[PDB]
Order: C-alpha cells, then sequence, then structure tokens
C-alpha cells in the first residue's frame, strides 16, 4: 500500500490546465515500470482439507 | 581623483550601453523586500512534486 504514483498537482492554474496529460502518462510509465522490475512467477500449492 | 574616474567611467559605460541607473541598481543591490513573491510560490508550488 505503500507506494504512490498519482501524487496531484497535474492541474497547475500557471499552465491554465495544459500540459495536464503528460504528467498522467509519466505517472503510468513509472507504474508500468516498477511492475515490470518487481514482478515475479508465484509458486503454487494446492491443499485438500 | 580616483572616486571621479570611477564615476566617469561607470556613466559613460551605462550611456553607450544604453542602461539606465535604475536598471544597474535592481541589477546589483543588496536589498531585497523580504517577503515571498507570487513568482517564488509558483515555483515551489510545481517543484514541489
Amino acid at each position: 500500500n505503500g507506494v504512490t504514483f498519482i501524487r496531484g498537482g497535474a492541474w497547475n492554474g500557471t499552465t491554465a490546465g495544459l500540459m495536464a496529460g503528460e504528467t498522467l502518462l509519466l505517472n503510468l510509465a513509472e507504474m508500468e515500470k516498477v511492475w515490470l522490475e518487481r514482478d515475479e512467477r508465484a509458486l503454487e500449492v494446492t491443499r485438500t482439507v | 581623483p580616483r572616486l571621479v574616474i570611477w564615476l566617469y567611467q561607470v556613466t559613460q559605460w551605462l550611456t553607450e550601453a544604453e542602461i539606465t541607473t535604475e536598471a544597474i541598481w535592481l541589477l546589483c543591490t543588496p536589498e531585497f523586500s523580504g517577503n515571498i513573491s507570487p513568482e517564488i510560490s509558483n515555483l515551489l508550488n510545481n517543484l514541489r512534486p
């Protein structure tokens, strides 16, 4: 739960809201890179009760 | 005489370079307002994220 990538401030009044989409694109790229690097193939166990 | 030659040289340079005395004062003064300006506030707001 500690990972945070959308930190706000995308809509900044200085640019009148322009260049908003670029920040979300960068955040999504960072999220994809984090997912790729820390991905892992998990072990399988089946239990009968 | 050193002071007078310094004044003459500086004034001649300012006249040649088309720089008013107020502009050079604002360029080289050590005094400042001491209050945070809106530009600095915008810089901080855009820089924090």
